[PDB]
RNA sequence: UGAAAUGCGCAGAUACCGGGAGGAACGCCGAUGGCGAAGGCAGCCACCUGGUCCACCCGUGACGCUGAGGCGCGAAAGCGUGGGGAGCAAACCGGAUUAGAUACCCGGGUAGUCCACGCCCUAAACGAUGCGCGCUAGGUCUCUGGGUCUCCUGGGGGCCGAAGCUAA
């Protein structure tokens, strides 16, 4: 729409999927992606390291109608994927970015943590 | 022990070679250590400590005379 | 998960954003590092407090060493009373694997793990090496203090090695 060129790039990776979405140096999200957001159905979208190299680029891509060139990458949670590939899941994502076109700025961790909100099942604690 | 409380007790204490100055200043020590340990009970190493300063005044008091 | 299943989810889970409550631990720095008598001790802040090194050589003038029994401290688990309980998890309840599985793997889960007060007193509580002092080539890296600071000197942590020691 209105053309922003710089930016930033959240990426949340979980076990589960992947969910990029871009913005501006604001803050206000552009457009966001994800495995579901491309055709992949639950299992495999969802996670796929693949997948989230689709939906990071799908969210570059998009971005870049609205101007988008420079982008500050965020990663937030770790996940990744099942598949035979590395599928760290994060960091495909991380690949998909600084290949998509736009120049990435910086990768940053920010992977938020509760003070301690409630126990953790799943083998967690 | 501070505000040179230390360098007043040295002093009068005596012109002496200070081993009954040595014993104030332990006792000084001591007391104070003796007030630390009525609370943080659970303290023991500083508890240590206090063992070294009242060996060493028992022990100066029999040196000495 | 090797594959799975139990399990959870349409009373809407998972993934995502915001708000809140609670417990436990303290990423990077972090070391091949430091402290303590040992057990042991790592977010930051203040208070209270122990030990210890160095320089000056100023004071006392053998006041020293070790130390049976005592007293004290003493990881984890465990015990008593009360509190707390997020995650983890003996026992236990299930799923799977197997010839069987009272196990390893997966899903749950109580004591416990946390705090206080009291008790227990153990260990591969290990350097498997009691404490003090003196004497006997060096080389190298390192932590901390002094110096005339491309190195000397003091205390500590490692490596290699003289003489020597050792069954190796």
């Amino acid at each position: 729409d209105n053309s922003q060129v710089f930016g930033v790039a959240r990426i949340y990776a979980s076990f589960n999927d992947t969910f990029v979405h871009v913005t501006d140096l604001s803050g206000k999200e552009t457009i966001a992606r994800v495995t579901g957001g491309m055709k992949v159905k639950a299992d495999r979208d969802e996670s796929s390291p693949y997948a989230a190299m689709l939906a990071a680029q799908d969210v570059a891509a998009k971005c870049r109608e609205v101007g988008i060139t420079a982008v500050h990458v965020k990663i937030r949670a770790t996940g990744g994927t099942r598949t035979k590939t590395p599928g760290p899941g994060g960091q495909a994502a991380l690949r998909a970015l600084a290949r998509s076109g736009l120049r990435i700025g910086r990768i940053e961790d920010v992977t938020p943590v509760p003070s301690d909100s409630t126990r953790k099942k799943g083998g967690r604690r | 022990i501070t505000g040179n409380k230390i360098m007043r007790i040295l002093k009068s204490n005596g012109l002496a070679p200070e081993i009954p100055e040595d014993l104030y200043y332990l006792i000084k020590k001591a007391v104070s250590v003796r007030k630390h340990l009525e609370r943080n009970r659970k303290d023991k190493d500083a508890k240590f400590r206090l063992i070294l300063i009242e060996s060493r005044i028992h022990r100066l008091a029999r040196y000495y005379r």
